[PDB]
């Protein structure tokens, strides 16, 4: 019966926790207490991009680290030119509620999600110099939360129906399907080699799926509240998480354990987005207290503070070459730091 | 080459001109959000508002009326074996097994054989006895209207009327939105209708709507939620109203309150049967407030019941920038909605918002 | 029905436990080694010259 | 040396007006900019007047320029408050409404009507002045006084009454009286006595003008 089965499930959880204790040899701080502090970090707004009418919900950088795409709550995607602050396109939308955007590695397609359950995909370079909807993916229920590109013909989504699927633009059908979460899926991030990806659920848990096989590998549950953003270390063997409470942690794959916790006693707000740097030394993290913060990956101390949006930070990103840092906000403003 | 720079600047100028032109429309629109519990009547208002102010408001539609008729007749007959007290009726005994056989099938009984003997079951005395107590089992609210209209739908070329389209029930997946214009000004109203969720993490997106419309059923006080034996169907709405009202994001948003199914409530009180005091024990000591404005045709007995529901909802709002507007509506009556919205608009939410600097 | 659901959950959990792990000391050493190698090629830590900066 | 204290005191009027100007945004906020800009010009006009009482009139042709500037500034401020009152009341009274050019209209009306004649040059005592006392006969005042104070007050008295009535009815479906008093009493007490004094046609009349220049300065705080 269920009582016998429920006993077996509890008879295995203790084994996981007991085995994890034996793997712990020393904390991260003990092995990294003999390095020089980075020091104060200060950088100013090099450029400001304006033209949106409502709050920005997401953004993504191009592969060449020159073009970027942003999505707003009035249903407009616009592709900026970072160097000269010149708009290139302005795409109207069928539905005015949009939560995500993406930019293909080859720079030929732009995909936007939304609450309309449709992961519509656009085309950039084509005849007549016009932009039209290429395909619409509608086999999925619940509002979407992220979209990513593996190549020109594969896109991964994640919605609030406790499901993540890998699509196929040409055929327009779900190739695989990942299940197992007990809450809404909020964000995901692809590995540097595009072989694995993770997903931050709403029940204070994070998994590690496999693109080919389609099964869950591990599960980390060190948090105590909602999870809002995830990003990978540039190495590909660790990932940082930004939760609803002020804590942002850093897990490991091989060690299968949580390593360091980033928090301060004077912060009681939420977390919106996180991102690393080129060398994986800094951990930028947005906040809900009208500005941003810069932590350290090893010393775990706040170095510098980025402020000036006058409204909550809703998205964040770092270019491929690590030359600039871009942030969005809810007051129709984008900024570039350096 | 400066030609590329000139072309890029020209494109930027064109895009800026288009954006400046489009900015005017966005600032001149009012956005409204519907809310409430399931099976309350949210989508009916959206469909009706199209007919009132837009000219455009069918073969595929005629399928779901037939679908509604099949579901209602199957539920009433098949649920009798599940009622604990026996009220068993021998007519159509060979047809009861037929209904059970067709109770589960992807393809409906399009053949005219099913329609012929289905009328007898509706006219059977046992079914009417079973229908008399519909609180125990879950039944569609449009059962009586369609069952009596079995003769019209049988003939070919049905061409259903607008009134018959309003009482149809079709589940909605995505955003149900409409865009109409009232005189010079224009409006934009959108449903949500995703699925029941205790968290509702998408409530952050609606942080700038002018008003939130709340719709609650008033004739369902002796039924349970779809999850059987959960709670009183009215008590599930009261809990939802309190959570929405006391939310961090919706801190400066007014709420318009609608109480639908007034005709259903009026009929329930008149013909005895279940009493409110059985389910709500505090109603026994209630006294009608002095500032009462009953409708001319309303009997004195039913006017005491209308204001008890309104008081329960209003007490939560007044306990804790915010305002609440009560109303009495009947979504089916086409002319009825055409007056409340107008009167509600009269005392504009906007005048109050502008009056904030000094009253 | 649900019992199957509990049957499927325990089947998945068993394969997760039989996984290889390494000590934290041999794991935390690699991350510290990685950051020191790629420290030079990071224009965010060490400020770039105005000539090399494309944004100014 | 009381004049130095008074001259230094009115020098503080430029402080607050500049800070409001520095902050600098909506459709109505553009109209409120005009009032602040004109008042700051007031400090330059006030300083020559204060020194003249202390005793000058160094400029034979510059004596009239100060009078023209003062008249233009006063009429511009009065017209600006009339415009803002009319705009607010019309917007509040009629819901669902369906700027730079307008502020320009009132400024064009002021600069012209209040400066053309004084530069233009359009009795025995006046002849003595020609050899910085201000002497107009000919009812120039009737046009300037009527077109710069009564026409503006008459518009302000009507729009504000309708707006307060619409405020008293909505509670039926206090602070309003206090705010309306703060808006109206200052302007009335600071300008209407001067208008009464001018129409009588000298130390008293000069004294009333000296008392009234500050009211435009206090204006930045009440509107802000
Ligand atoms: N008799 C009567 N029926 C009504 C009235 N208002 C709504 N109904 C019917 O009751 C049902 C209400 O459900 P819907 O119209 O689907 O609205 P809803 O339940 O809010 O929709 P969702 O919750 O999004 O599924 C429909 O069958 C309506 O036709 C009313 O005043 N009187
Ligand atoms: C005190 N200096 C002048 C004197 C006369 C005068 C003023 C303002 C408006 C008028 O219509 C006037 O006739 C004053 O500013
Ligand atoms: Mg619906």
């Amino acid at each position: 019966e269920l009582d016998q089965l429920r006993q077996e499930a509890e008879q295995l959880k203790n084994q996981i926790r007991d085995a994890r204790k034996a793997c712990a040899d020393a904390t991260l701080s003990q092995i990294t207490n003999n390095i020089d502090p980075v020091g104060r970090i200060q950088m100013r707004t090099r450029r400001t991009l304006r033209g949106h009418l409502a709050k920005i919900y997401a953004m993504h950088w191009g592969t060449d680290s020159r073009l970027l795409v942003s999505a707003s709550q009035d249903g407009k995607l616009i592709i900026w030119d970072s160097y000269t602050t010149n708009k290139v396109h302005a795409i109207p939308l069928r539905s005015s509620w949009v939560m995500t955007c993406a930019y293909a590695p080859s720079g030929n397609y732009v995909a936007c999600g939304g609450l309309d359950n449709i992961c519509s995909i656009y085309n950039l370079k084509t005849r007549e110099g016009n932009v039209r909807v290429s395909r619409e993916l509608a086999g999925h229920t619940g509002y979407l939360s992220c979209c990513r590109f593996l190549d020109d013909n594969q896109i991964v989504t994640s919605s609030g129906d406790t499901t993540c699927a890998l699509w196929d633009i040409e055929t327009g059908q779900q190739t695989t399907t990942f299940t197992g979460h007990t809450g809404d899926v909020m964000s995901l991030s692809l590995a540097p080699d595009t072989r694995l990806f993770v997903s931050g659920a709403c029940d204070a848990s994070a998994k590690l799926w496999d693109v080919r096989e389609g099964m869950c590998r591990q599960t980390f549950t060190g948090h105590e509240s909602d999870i809002n953003a995830i990003c990978f270390f540039p190495n590909g063997n660790a990932f940082a998480t930004g939760s609803d409470d002020a804590t942002c942690r850093l897990f490991d794959l091989r060690a299968d354990q949580e390593l360091m916790t980033y928090s301060h006693d004077n912060i009681i707000c939420g977390i919106t987005s996180v991102s690393f740097s080129k060398s994986g030394r800094l951990l930028l993290a947005g906040y809900d207290d009208f500005n941003c913060n810069v932590w350290d990956a090893l010393k775990a101390d706040r170095a510098g503070v980025l402020a000036g949006h006058d409204n909550r930070v809703s998205c964040l990103g770092v270019t491929d070459d690590g030359m600039a840092v871009a942030t969005g906000s809810w007051d129709s403003f984008l900024k570039i730091w350096n | 080459q400066r030609n590329e720079e000139k072309a890029q600047r020209e494109a930027n100028k064109k895009i800026e001109k288009q954006l400046q032109k489009d900015k005017q429309v966005y600032r001149a629109t009012h956005r409204l959000l519907l809310l409430g519990a399931g099976e309350s009547g949210k989508s009916t208002i959206v469909k009706q508002m199209r007919i009132l102010h837009v000219n455009g408001f069918k073969a595929t539609k005629v399928q779901d009326i037939k679908n509604n008729l099949k579901e209602a007749i199957e539920t009433i007959v098949a649920a009798m074996s599940n009622l604990v007290p026996p009220v068993e009726l021998p007519e159509n005994q060979f047809r009861v097994d037929y209904i059970l056989s067709v109770m589960n099938v992807p393809d409906f009984d399009f053949p005219p054989e099913f329609y012929e003997h289905a009328k007898a079951l509706w006219e059977d005395e046992g079914v009417r006895a079973c229908y008399e107590r519909s609180n125990e089992y879950q039944l569609i609210d449009c059962a009586q209207y369609f069952l009596d209209k079995i003769d019209v739908i049988k003939q070919a070329d049905y061409v259903p009327s607008d009134q018959d389209l309003l009482r149809c029930r079709v589940l909605t997946s995505g955003i149900f939105e409409t865009k109409f214009q009232v005189d010079k000004v224009n409006f934009h109203m959108f449903d949500v209708g995703g699925q029941r969720d205790e968290r509702r993490k998408w409530i952050q997106c609606f942080n700038d709507v002018t008003a939130i419309i709340f719709v609650v059923a008033s004739s369902s006080y002796n039924m349970v939620i779809r999850e059987d034996n959960q709670t009183n169907r009215l008590q599930e709405a009261l809990n939802l109203f309190k959570s929405i009202w006391n939310n961090r994001w919706l801190r400066t948003i007014s709420v318009i309150l609608f109480l639908n199914k007034q005709d259903l409530l009026a009929e329930k009180v008149l013909a005895g049967k279940s009493k409110i005091e059985d389910y709500f024990p505090e109603f026994a000591r209630y006294t009608t407030p002095e500032d009462a404005t009953p409708e001319p045709g309303e009997d004195p007995r039913v006017t005491r019941a209308k204001y008890f529901i309104r008081d329960e909802f209003l007490r939560i709002s007044t306990a804790s920038r915010h305002y609440c507007y009560p109303h009495f509506t009947c979504a089916v009556d086409t002319e009825n909605i055409r007056r409340v919205f107008n009167d509600c608009r009269d005392i504009i939410q906007r005048m109050h918002l502008r009056q904030y600097e000094l009253l | 029905a649900s019992i199957a659901q509990a049957r499927k959950l325990v089947e998945q959990l068993k394969m997760e436990a039989n996984i290889d792990r390494i000590k934290v000391s041999k794991a935390a050493a690699d991350l510290m080694a990685y950051c020191e190698a790629h420290a030079k090629e990071d224009p965010l830590l060490t400020p770039v010259p105005a000539s090399e900066n494309p944004f100014r | 040396g009381m004049g130095i204290v008074m001259s230094l005191i009115v020098l503080a009027i430029v402080f607050g007006n500049v800070l409001v100007i520095t902050a600098i945004q909506t459709v109505t906020n553009y109209f409120i900019t005009s009032l602040a800009c004109a008042d700051l010009v007031m400090g330059l006009a006030v300083v020559p007047f204060g020194a003249a009482h202390i005793l000058w009139t160094f400029g034979n042709f510059w004596c009239e320029f100060w009078t023209s500037i003062d008249v233009l500034c006063v009429t511009a401020s009065i017209e600006t408050l009339c415009v803002i009152a009319v705009d607010r009341y019309f917007a509040i009274t009629s819901p669902f409404k369906y700027a730079r050019v307008i502020i320009l209209m009132v400024w064009i009306v002021s600069g012209l009507t209040s400066f053309l004649p004084i530069q233009m040059h359009w009795h025995q005592e006046a002849i003595n002045c020609y050899a910085c006392d201000f002497f107009t006969n000919q009812a120039y005042a009737i046009a300037s006084s009527i077109v710069s104070f009564y026409v503006p007050l008459v518009i302000m008295v009507f729009v504000y009454s309708r707006v307060f009535q619409e405020a008293k009815r909505q509670l039926q479906k206090h602070k309003a009286l206090k705010t309306l008093g703060i808006i109206m009493g200052t302007f009335t007490l600071c300008w209407l006595p001067f208008f009464i004094v001018n129409i009588v046609h000298k130390e008293v009349y000069i004294l009333l003008n000296w008392i009234g220049y500050v009211n435009s300065g206090f204006n930045p705080l009440i509107y802000c």
